[PDB]
């Protein structure tokens, strides 16, 4: 019958582990580099992508950075036709407590959200667990600036800058001897894009394999206002700031 | 609406108006009441115009699919097939169907299911509004097994009663002869059926 | 409303009205009366003006599908058999009331369709309020074989009769011709029997006749930037 | 050319249709068109017999035989 | 009678990667060259008809589809594969989109609801994953042109121009050097053929080589006048004759 | 083990169990061949009744699907009776829902689809026959659509099914070679069945009685099996020629 | 290998395994005749008295469906009784939609659909049963059998279980002798002839005859048991010959 072709994904191990959320980690750790760090003023998000002919159109091309409303920005590293289907169901979970509250989602409701999703199918029915692992920049008047890590367990810890994607160790290192906390916004962009020429794996950085986005409050009236680059401000912040 | 169907030694020979009222207005002048549902298995409807329309269509489904796997239906079967469209909703359809068939086994057969929902074997019947002012006309006139000639002329008389005297019915009298030949329309158009 | 479909040789010519109303006040002067369901088989509803819209547009969708699942051009006979069983399935409480006419590879066809789902086939056909109107329009000049130019002129002549003696009908007479192996001609305000004529005076106000409490400036583009 | 052929027999017809074909498979095929020859009693190599020749000792099917829903 | 697959047959092999998508990634390299290219002012695809006798008819498979009026698909796979997802894509972009918003939905909309459809046959039970790769080529009112190509993983990305296939290594070098930004619909159609002939060992009639535009309206193909504000269908597939005038011009 | 029983990839790539379906096929010994007319399409099979004990007149692989279509099925019979009775439900439903008769082309693609399910559940296993269509559609004229387990379908000029396919195939190709058009032109629906005839004698080297025939002839708005002395007259055709 | 173990696989042959098995348990069951005469059909089936406490003449393995459709099986004995069980839903339900007694090919194909379905997924075990049935409708006579693999033809004589092979080649001769198609009532006296071939390599323990007929001419078309001195009458036929 069909047990003889189950694989049984949620079962324990003879030492008390998920071998199938152990390798969920391990997928993870080939996809693209994904950075995001926190400045008092603003976050950077800037990740690498995995892909980099000249034929592909990198220019419009966004698979790294989402916006789930007008306050909360994700970068994605794992599967990223997986990540999609988290993202919509993230989208139209941020916009019910809009609607029932009038008043924009906190960011710690959205993080845990998303996280008991996903922990979700290593408890019961079977399925594989997601291959994802999403940083979380939002913005809320309760903590101020706010960036928060999840991986295919679902557990989820806050950071000041944190790193998801090829060599988390490497790229840990690095940041942890320069970052400070009197950083403002132009001083964070200087460190990430630095951190990630040291980590690619080809030893020239363009501007076209790197995506990036802030959310600064230099909006007015005490606002946040969100842009992804255009491809042609990371390519003038490239050169302003003699990464080549 | 008046609708009959009387069985004569070839055949069964079906015959019927085409007036739709909405109240005092005519929608239709010239509409088809004698529907083909199989190739040797015609009706008449009689009734709301919808509720045996959706009937008519679904009982030509039923019996497409009854000939594909187990041969030719009788009549017997056809009539059969509306009685448990007609029973099982006979609290939303109102539904007053002639079934008229020809078998090359037992010749023509005619069945009525009133607007209850029973099958009644009957070898004439006469329904719709314009039935009513011929039920003793007909009595007297109908003879068993006459010939094709014969039997025309004792549809024709029929209903040019009921036009005459009912207001629901009037306009062309069309007609369908069922018989081994095969499927022949007549029609008898306003000038001739008013002197005879 | 009038709605009349008026078969000839080789097409036909369905026309209508095109005043609006909602109650006694006239809601739009000129309107989309004429539905398209695909390129070749055009409709037209009267009775409420939501329920014919919304079926039309379900009825589009549903034979848009079929068309490109079975590569050929649409039959007209299946948008009647999709509409008889969806009008039905709710009991007539769908006030929709349509001619649906059409060519196609078999020939060209008029059909006419009622709220319960009964339908009917026809070489003339009304609707609406003033459709017996146009009913002794009809039977007055049709013969059996028309030409086109004919036609066209019977059809609107009867719109014509229904916009002076019946008052839910008035302004344009639009007309769509279909003719067999053609494309659908859609003559769009093809008789204009009378346009407003002018008021006596003019009434622009000097600036300065409102009297005005405050003022502010609502920013509708998104944050600015940063 | 060591051959007698028929001036209407042409070569250009066979080499469009297989992709794949070896000195030695093209060997055989001349035998067994001039083998076939000695059936019908023609001196020449008629182009019914070298097209008869061609279509077998060629095959190379084993893969989209029956499965060629794979494209 | 039951059902009682509900478990995932595709699980993470101890080194990342899902087992069953490398998989399907080698049978989509085994499927018949097939390639795109996108210009100024229209973009052209193309593909070779295989056949699997010369008695069957080759006019009767479409190999090239419309999945709307200004957004047409090609594949490189497994043909039943594609045919189901071809009749999937045209009802998930009436029903989630053309009745609720009215126009028809935009080439980067109608790309992630048939990623959805991809990505739903691993992680749900009972499944493999489709058999094929899409190239999308489409035209929306507010980016112009653009072209697609939906993986059976899920992922998608813009190219230029792209190729997959067989001949998907050869093809992607050429095309690497032959492109430009300043491009006719016209010279496209030039480029399209000229790779795609040396990828193509049979017969190179203009009969089975099916070639297909999204380039402009078609004020003829519309079949109903006297509308100003509706516009044509923007594909067109070539027909047998069109495409011979082409191959002469090589 | 477990990649080759269900019907997942295998790590090479190619499904394995659809592919055992095909050799399922040319299981029961049966040919057939196919051949447009002009305005008609015959399809002749063998009809092998192997023990005396069998009554002759139930074996036959030619169903009546409609008026329109007729389909004859190549493969184990139990299987052909499970895709014969789903034929025959869409070919009602497709009627009763859109109001004309179903076209040959769209009774084709609808089993292709659920052929296509098959090989995509895990619990299902693929359909062992061969369905060829034919008809005389209204729009197209003659046509012939042969589907089968993977689910791939294409139109076909002229076909042929079996153990001894090959055979077949060489001649229906040598005269589409020599006439140069796609159909075989004779007006007469009769005598598309005498050259049908002598093709297979050919193709297959057997001399055929009237019983070891089975003959279908799809005209307009008729489709018919040829009884049993018909089949006789046809082969005093071919003695005569 | 691993090929055998389930159902609906197929091997690289093209075989399912546990349908194959399946022949194998209806080659065990007793030897089951079925003999189409002119104007109906007669059932005839070999009951194994297994030991002196079991009851005489009370163990009919011949079932009725509707009032005129005999089934006979041989092998799984639960597994037939289910299999009549639910056709006697599908006559029923027949009757009940189109009201005329369900015509005999038409009941032929209702089992091979419910027989067919229980080959197609891991989760139901194919049928270990191999039937004899058939009567008489207005089209006339018909007799079929079905296999367990759920194919099913006509026939004109028809056997399983072990005896098998002597039966078929007994039902040969009795088409040969009588090629016009023997009477209804001299059949009966026929297939006891062909139960006491075929039991004489099962001679070990003794026997009691079942039979019953359906012609249209004798009974009305309804089918009945034979009974009482048709059928001792019957056994006296086949035993003086044999002896």
């Amino acid at each position: 019958g069909s047990r003889r072709y189950d694989s049984r994904t949620t079962i324990f191990s003879p030492e008390g582990r998920l071998y199938q959320v152990e390798y969920a980690l391990e997928s993870i750790s080939h996809a693209g580099t994904a950075i995001g760090i926190m400045a008092s003023d603003g976050i950077v998000l800037a990740a690498e992508r995995k892909v980099t002919s000249t034929l592909l159109e990198q220019d419009t091309s966004t698979e790294k950075l989402y916006k789930l409303n007008d306050k909360i920005a994700v970068a994605v590293a794992g599967l990223t036709a997986d990540a999609e289907i988290l993202i919509n169901t993230a989208r139209i979970h941020a916009q019910n407590y809009l609607k029932t509250y009038n008043e924009d989602i906190p960011v710690e409701i959205l993080v845990r959200r998303l996280s008991d999703i996903k922990q979700g199918y290593t408890q019961h029915g079977g399925l594989r667990p997601f291959g994802v692992s999403f940083i979380y920049a939002g913005y809320d008047d309760r903590y101020g600036y706010q960036l928060y890590t999840s991986n295919p367990s679902g557990n989820y810890t806050g950071w000041k800058a944190i790193s998801v994607g090829a060599n988390t160790s490497a790229a840990q290192t690095l940041l942890q001897m320069d970052y400070k906390d009197d950083m403002k916004v132009d001083d964070a962009i200087e460190l990430a894009l630095k951190t990630l020429s040291k980590t690619t794996d080809s030893s020239a950085l363009t501007y076209d394999r790197l995506e990036f986005a802030t959310i600064r409050k230099g909006a007015n009236d005490g606002e946040v206002y969100q842009k992804i680059f255009k491809p042609q401000e990371i390519k003038d912040i490239l050169v302003k700031t003699g990464i080549t | 609406t008046s609708i009959m169907a009387v069985t004569f030694k070839d055949g069964v020979i079906l015959g019927a108006d085409s007036r739709t009222t909405t109240g005092a207005y005519i929608a239709n002048r010239v509409t088809d009441k004698l529907t083909r549902v199989h190739d040797k298995i015609w009706c008449c409807r009689s009734g709301s115009a919808a509720d045996t329309q959706a009937i008519a269509d679904i009982v030509q489904y039923h019996l497409e699919l009854y000939t594909s796997q187990y041969g030719t239906p009788s009549t017997e079967t056809a009539a059969s097939v509306f009685k448990e469209l007609c029973y099982e909703n006979k609290d939303n359809l109102t539904a007053g169907i002639i079934v008229a068939g020809y078998d090359d086994k037992n010749k023509g057969e005619v069945y009525t299911i009133p607007l209850g929902g029973s099958v009644h074997k009957l070898p004439y019947a006469i329904a719709g509004s314009g039935s009513t002012f011929i039920y003793g006309y007909c009595d007297k006139n109908f003879r068993e097994n006459m010939s094709k000639e014969e039997t025309v002329d004792f549809i024709k008389h029929s209903l040019s009663q009921a036009i005459k005297w009912d207001g629901s019915s009037g306009g062309v009298i069309r007609m369908v002869v069922l018989t081994a030949a095969g499927v022949e329309r007549l029609i008898f158009y306003p000038d001739e059926y008013e002197q005879l | 409303t009038t709605i009349v479909g008026v078969k000839f040789n080789n097409g036909v010519v369905i026309a209508a009205d095109t005043r609006s109303t909602q109650g006694p006040i006239v809601a739009d002067k000129n309107c989309a009366k004429l539905h398209r369901i695909s390129p070749k088989i055009w409709c037209a509803g009267a009775g409420t003006a939501a329920d014919t819209e919304a079926v039309t547009q379900l009825i589009g969708s549903n034979i848009e599908l079929h068309s490109l699942y079975t590569s050929r051009e649409p039959r007209v006979v299946s948008a009647l058999q999709m509409l008889k069983q969806h009008l039905f399935k709710y009991q007539g409480h769908i006030g929709a009331y349509l001619i649906v006419a059409g060519v196609d590879p078999t020939g060209s066809h008029l059909f006419s369709i009622h709220a319960h789902g009964s339908t009917d086939v026809g070489y003339y056909l009304s609707l609406g309020s003033g459709s017996l109107a146009a009913m002794a329009v009809l039977e007055s000049h049709w013969k059996q074989d028309l030409t086109k130019e004919e036609a066209i002129k019977l059809a609107s002549d009867a719109i014509q009769a229904g916009i002076w003696n019946d008052l839910g009908s008035g302004s344009n007479v639009d007309v769509c011709v279909m003719e067999i192996g053609k494309d659908a001609e859609y003559l769009r305000n093809y008789l204009t029997p009378n346009v407003r004529e002018e008021k006596q005076k003019s009434y622009k106000f000097p600036r300065g006749t409102t009297a005005v409490l405050k003022e502010s400036i609502v920013n509708i583009c998104d944050i600015q930037e940063e | 050319s060591k051959m007698s052929l028929a001036p209407e027999a042409d070569l250009d017809s066979l080499i469009i249709r297989n992709d794949s074909l070896s000195g030695a498979v093209i060997a055989a095929i001349m035998q067994e068109a001039g083998l076939r020859a000695v059936r019908k009693n023609r001196y020449v190599i008629l182009q019914s017999d070298l097209e008869e020749a061609y279509a077998t000792q060629v095959k190379t099917d084993n893969t989209v035989d029956k499965f060629d829903f794979y494209k | 009678m039951t059902d009682r697959y509900s478990f995932s047959l595709t699980t993470f092999s101890p080194s990342g990667k899902l087992g069953q998508i490398d998989y399907a990634l080698t049978a989509v390299k085994q499927g018949v060259t097939s390639l795109g290219i996108k210009a100024t002012n229209g973009v052209v695809i193309a593909t070779e008809k295989k056949s699997s006798s010369p008695l069957a008819m080759s006019e009767t498979l479409s190999k090239v589809s419309l999945l709307t009026p200004d957004i047409g698909a090609v594949y490189s796979g497994m043909g039943p594969d594609y045919r189901v997802l071809v009749d999937k894509s045209r009802k998930v972009a009436h029903t989630s989109y053309k009745r609720i918003y009215g126009e028809y939905p935009p080439t980067k909309l109608l790309v992630s609801e048939v990623a959805k459809i991809m990505q739903e046959a691993t992680q749900s039970g009972g499944v493999r994953p489709f058999g094929v790769s899409l190239l999308i080529a489409g035209h929306d009112e507010f980016n112009g042109f653009s072209l697609y190509q939906v993986d059976p993983s899920g992922s998608y990305f813009p190219w230029k121009a792209t190729a997959i296939g067989k001949g998907s290594v050869a093809a992607k070098t050429f095309l690497e050097k032959r492109w430009n930004d300043e491009l006719e619909l016209e010279d496209a159609i030039h480029i399209a053929l000229l790779t795609l002939k040396e990828s193509v060992e049979g017969e190179f009639n203009g009969d089975t080589i099916e070639l297909a535009i999204i380039g402009d309206e078609n004020p003829d193909l519309l079949g109903y006048t006297g509308i100003p504000t509706d516009k044509g269908p923007r594909f067109r597939k070539l027909t047998s004759q069109e495409i011979n005038d082409r191959l002469e011009a090589l | 083990g477990y990649d080759r029983h269900i019907t997942i990839f295998s790590p090479e790539g190619r499904l394995y169990q659809v592919e055992y379906a095909f050799k399922a096929t040319n299981q029961t010994n049966i040919n057939s061949l196919a051949v447009r007319g002009k305005d008609c399409t015959v399809v002749i099979s063998q009809k092998k009744v192997p023990d005396k004990l069998l009554d002759p007149t139930t074996v036959s692989y030619i169903f009546c699907i409609s008026r329109t279509i007729g389909m004859v099925v190549n493969g184990p019979i139990p299987d052909a009776r499970n895709a014969a009775l789903r034929a025959k439900a869409e070919a009602a439903e497709f009627r009763y829902k859109y109001g004309y008769d179903m076209p040959c082309d769209v009774l084709a693609k609808r089993m292709a689809n659920l052929s296509q399910i098959y090989t995509q559940r895990a619990y299902m296993r693929p359909l062992g026959v061969i369905l060829t269509f034919v008809s005389v559609d209204e729009e197209l004229g003659p046509s012939i659509y042969k589907t089968d387990p993977a689910g791939y379908y294409v139109g076909y000029k002229a076909t042929a099914t079996g153990p001894k396919q090959q055979e077949i195939t060489t001649n229906l190709e040598n005269h589409f070679k020599k006439s140069k058009i796609d159909h075989i032109n004779e007006e007469s629906w009769e005598k598309v069945v005498e050259f049908a005839i002598t093709h297979m004698i050919d193709a297959l080297g057997t001399e055929f009685s009237k019983n070891d025939l089975e003959v279908g002839v799809a005209t307009k708005d008729k489709f018919f099996t040829l009884s049993a002395e018909n089949i006789e007259e046809r082969l005093v055709a071919i003695a005569e020629q | 290998t691993g090929y055998d173990l389930s159902n609906s696989v197929f091997s690289p042959d093209g075989r399912n395994f546990q349908v194959e098995y399946a022949v194998k348990a209806v080659e065990n069951g007793t030897t089951s005749i079925g003999i189409k005469c002119n104007d109906g059909v007669v059932f005839a089936v070999e009951k194994l008295i297994t030991s002196k406490l079991l009851v005489p003449q009370k163990n009919v393995k011949i079932q009725v469906v509707d009032r005129h459709i005999g089934c006979v099986y041989s092998g799984l004995i639960p597994d037939g009784r289910h299999l009549v069980n639910r056709g006697r839903e599908e006559a029923a339900s027949f009757k009940k939609l189109y009201k005329t007694p369900i015509p005999i090919p038409a009941f032929a194909d209702r089992l091979g659909q419910y027989v067919q379905a229980h080959t197609l997924y891991n989760s139901v075990r194919p049928f270990g049963v191999s039937t004899i049935f058939g009567g008489v409708d207005k089209n006339g006579a018909h007799l079929y059998m079905l296999e367990p693999s759920g194919s099913y033809w006509g026939y004109k004589g028809a056997a399983t279980g072990k005896g098998r092979q002597s039966a078929k080649a007994e039902l040969e001769k009795l088409v040969d002798h009588h090629p016009e198609g023997l009477s209804a009532r001299e059949a009966v006296k026929q297939a006891a002839k062909i139960i006491y071939l075929a039991h004489e390599d099962n001679k070990e323990k003794d026997f009691e005859l079942e039979i019953s007929w359906c012609s249209l001419s004798e009974t009305n078309g309804l089918h009945k048991f034979v009974k009482g001195d048709l059928l001792q009458e019957a056994i006296d036929f086949a035993q003086k010959e044999i002896n």
